[PDB]
This record gives C-alpha cells, sequence and structure tokens, in this order.
C-alpha cells in the first residue's frame, strides 16, 4: 500500500473499536513499513561501505 | 483501557513506562 491498510478498510470512524483498530493501523505501519525497508536498505549500504 | 478516559485513568503504569494515547 505504502501507507499502511487504511486505503484498503472501512472507515474506522464507528464507535466500536475505534482507538484500537487506529493503534493498530499506525504501528502496523511504522514498524514494518518503515523499520525493514530501512533494514534492507542499511544492509546494502553498509555493504558497498 | 476505558474509551475516553484509556490512557489516564485505565491504564497509568503502562502509560508511564510509555506514554501511548491508544490501547
Amino acid at each position: 500500500a505504502g501507507g499502511g491498510i487504511g486505503d484498503e478498510i472501512e472507515d474506522p470512524a464507528g464507535d466500536e473499536y475505534e482507538l484500537y483498530r487506529v493503534v493498530f493501523d499506525i504501528t502496523f505501519f511504522f514498524f514494518v513499513i518503515v523499520i525493514l525497508l530501512a533494514i534492507i536498505q542499511g544492509l546494502i549500504i553498509d555493504a558497498f561501505g | 483501557r476505558r474509551l475516553t478516559a484509556r490512557e489516564a485513568a485505565t491504564a497509568l503504569a503502562a502509560l508511564l513506562w510509555a506514554v501511548v494515547a491508544r490501547a
């Protein structure tokens, strides 16, 4: 997605579990995308170095 | 752990160990 699931869900603004879903989305987004693609980038970067 | 007052009065221990506002 490049942006987490949030473009590929129902809108979570319904009252039940809104904040629960939002921490879920943002935690998923942050952790997997930025940290692990950065791990990959840094690995080949350190390889050239 | 209680919606509106979740981060505040529902769980202050984890709110102090970390500082989240949605759990």
